[PDB]
């Protein structure tokens, strides 16, 4: 019933989408603020349109009226949100459907099920799934500090419903910070205080639902990298954990999102020690690493997420889905995201035009295209992406290489990038061998060995270039005079 | 068109080759572009 | 000369297809072959003629590596180093657990330019954008922004690979990489391949290597249509030679308008 | 050094900016390369 779509986001996965439902024969529309005026997701669809002359860009992909007003303008069959703005949000689900709009998403009932981290914690308990024993509920009236005490266990941690915390009293005077941060940020401002699982592999499972009452799930992405909040590296499956760990997790997943009748994709998050595992957090949609899977399984996620939406049946000619003793890794890959994020200085996004620009390609390579082309400026506004990277191949050693060369033979000039530091990270033995956990950062301080590497080219462009301008000393400056061959005996 | 829309910004030009033709530095709907055009002087 | 490469062939037997590879295993263990080759055959219904050995890798290696997942070139290196095929180094798994995953389609952006009869074009590169996303794969060749061609070679631009569990998919993907890319100062194959690509006779999956010669409206082309590239040969006409009527100076500063709608 | 060498060409200098800063326009290397210079009027 989908002929015409519109991506409620911006960047790659607004690129991802367009060509998604460029393959389906569904023509595309896209949005976007005063500020992303020059931005390549702009050029990738077939119509275009401001959103407000007048909203801000913080904004303005935030505006529930404003892009569905935009939506009716054109006939929009339906909405992808992509990830990240209005992609959680019941009001904005809501208020699509009612102006006769698909959602191309979970039911209404599936945002808020998950929506907030304690409906969502209830959720899982009650379909018999391990969770992080922590704050009953979330906690308000305040000296909130002094309660949940000695009744627990020895590692805790300040979390904060959608810092560590060791105890001795620093839990009421490291709760000065509060009042800007989770007001701001996150949706419907709550704290609670959870176990703190050391040491813990992060690993998240993909599913998808047709409307019809059919789940898979398309195995586990290992989100073990990561810096501090955000995920650096991602590979899938999980190069470091056993078969069976691997099958419980996976058999839990499916468990959550059958019991509460899931549909389309989501993801359950999980965090894994030893040989436990607890559930995280579900996210209901697309993520940013979902390329990994597409990678190893042959499905592809967001043409199916579109056909969900549309009534396709998971088995029907048309999804084509395996049966799910069919779906199969085949090999390992890995994503990271090329940035700006400065490695040398306190991993500022940078700012600029990129002058030169050049990616990757060949066997087990795959690049889906961001922010970053040769033309490009990038702004302060969105969260730098310039491309995501990932590649492929029936091993994993074969797979990082295969990166690392392809993030060495990258080239991109004007702006600074995280390659730097990609690059040390996918050469660590630590990565290498696959048994990584979450503190992989924290305990190697060799990742930041960035040096600024030596380069005899721009050197030597900057040299000429001053002789070519202003000369040379004692030199009679004058245009380089023409001068006879007389060739060189050997 | 509606919702269609071209971009141009236009980056420098060089001073004549050979031919007399002088090379354009374009940029439209983020593509680098570049075309060619014969002086008239 | 090949155009458009698939692979495992959405047209073949179950059988056909082992009988096609159970001689093939054949051929190269009898003259005891050594690293990479290609046995070309020739298929008629249920009997097959053998034709060709290509002793070497084929441009169109990157079908089967889609399909799956092995290096053929790395391994190709790799058997030189003398190394076990099993072993460590090249993993390749045993004859019974080899498998193909899906479809995988090819092609060669080149520049011949099919309305001057295919004679390949030569010349400087102005405008350079391949694509890329979900199964598409771009092996470089001569294409690049300021690239320079000459009459002198086998012109290819880039070799563009697409896969997927599905053949439609596979072919879904590989004319929407052509629609997107824009490659500008020459001229290319582009818009015939997209009408190969497109055809009924092609995605159904029988046809004959008397396929093209058979399909009249492959060729049926008008030479694309451009709001974007015809403005900017203006917009730096005027710049330059002027306007005939007009004071010759720079663009003048002129009032902002407000405009009540 | 063996068998490693740079092939430059300069394409234009611009006319220099708001603070007497020329933009060099190179390709070196099958790569388009944009140099900031300083000129001393
Ligand atoms: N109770 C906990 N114990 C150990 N690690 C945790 C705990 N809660 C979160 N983490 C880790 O910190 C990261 C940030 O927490 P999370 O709530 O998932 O943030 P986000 O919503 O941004 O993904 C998680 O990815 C997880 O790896």
């Amino acid at each position: 019933q989908i002929k015409k779509l519109l991506v409620a986001n911006r960047g790659e996965i607004a690129i991802r989408i367009f060509r998604a439902a460029a393959e389906l024969d569904i023509s595309t529309v896209a949005i976007y603020s005063n500020e992303d005026k020059s931005s390549l997701h702009r050029y990738k669809a077939d119509e275009s349109y401001l959103v407000g002359s007048d909203l801000g860009p913080a904004e303005s992909y935030l505006n529930i009226e404003r892009i569905i007003d935009v939506a009716k303008q054109a006939n929009v069959d339906a909405i992808h949100p992509g990830y990240g703005f209005l992609s959680e949000n019941e009001q904005f689900a809501r208020r699509c459907a009612e102006e006769g709009i698909k959602f191309i998403g979970p039911h209404l009932e599936h945002l808020d099920m998950f929506g907030d981290k304690v409906k969502a914690r209830t959720t899982a308990i009650k379909a018999d799934l391990p969770v992080i024993p922590g704050t009953d509920g979330p906690i308000k009236s305040y000296e909130l500090a002094k309660e949940f005490a000695e009744e627990a266990g020895f590692p805790l941690m300040i979390k904060a419903t959608s810092r560590i915390v060791r105890e001795e009293s620093e839990l009421e005077d490291a709760f000065h910070r509060a009042k800007s941060e989770a007001e701001k940020s996150f949706g419907n401002s709550e704290v609670y205080i959870e176990r703190y699982i050391d040491n813990p592999k992060h690993i998240e499972v993909q599913v998808i639902g047709d409307e019809h009452g059919n789940i898979v799930h398309l195995f586990e992405r290992d989100c073990s990298v990561q810096r501090r909040h955000q995920k650096v590296v991602e590979v899938a499956p999980s190069v470091g954990l056993s078969p069976t760990l691997r099958q419980r997790i996976c058999d839990a997943a499916i468990q959550l999102m059958e019991n509460i009748k899931y549909v389309n994709a989501g993801t359950v998050e999980f965090l894994v020690s030893g040989d436990e595992f607890f559930f995280i957090e579900v996210n209901p949609r697309v993520q940013v690493e979902h390329t990994i899977t597409e990678m190893v399984t042959g499905i592809d996620i967001v043409k199916t997420q579109i056909l969900v939406a549309a009534g396709a049946d998971l088995f029907g000619e048309e999804i084509n889905m395996p049966q799910q003793k069919d779906i199969t890794t085949l090999g390992y890959a890995i994503q990271c995201r090329i940035t700006t994020e400065d490695p040398l200085n306190d991993f500022m996004p940078d700012t600029g035009t990129i002058i030169a620009y050049r990616s990757s390609g060949g066997f087990g390579v795959r690049l889906d295209a961001g922010d970053g082309f040769q033309g490009a400026e990038i702004s302060p506004y969105y969260d730098s992406l310039l491309v995501k990277l990932s590649t492929h191949a029936i091993s994993f050693k074969q797979a990082e290489e295969e990166m690392v060369r392809s993030l060495r033979e990258m080239r991109i000039r004007g702006v600074k990038t995280n390659i730097p530091f990609l690059i040390n990270v996918m050469k660590n033995k630590k990565f290498t061998s696959g048994d990584y956990t979450t503190k992989f950062i924290e305990e190697t301080p060799e990742l930041f060995d960035i040096q600024p590497s030596l380069d005899r080219g721009t050197k030597t462009l900057e040299y000429i270039g001053n002789v070519t301008i202003n000369g040379f000393p004692n030199v009679e400056k004058r245009p380089k005079p023409d001068y006879e061959l007389a060739s060189i005996p050997t | 068109d509606k919702g269609k829309r071209l971009i141009i910004k236009l980056e420098t030009i060089s001073e004549p080759d050979e031919n007399g033709n002088r090379t354009i530095y374009y940029a439209m709907n983020g593509q680098a572009r570049r075309i060619y055009i014969k002086d008239e002087n």
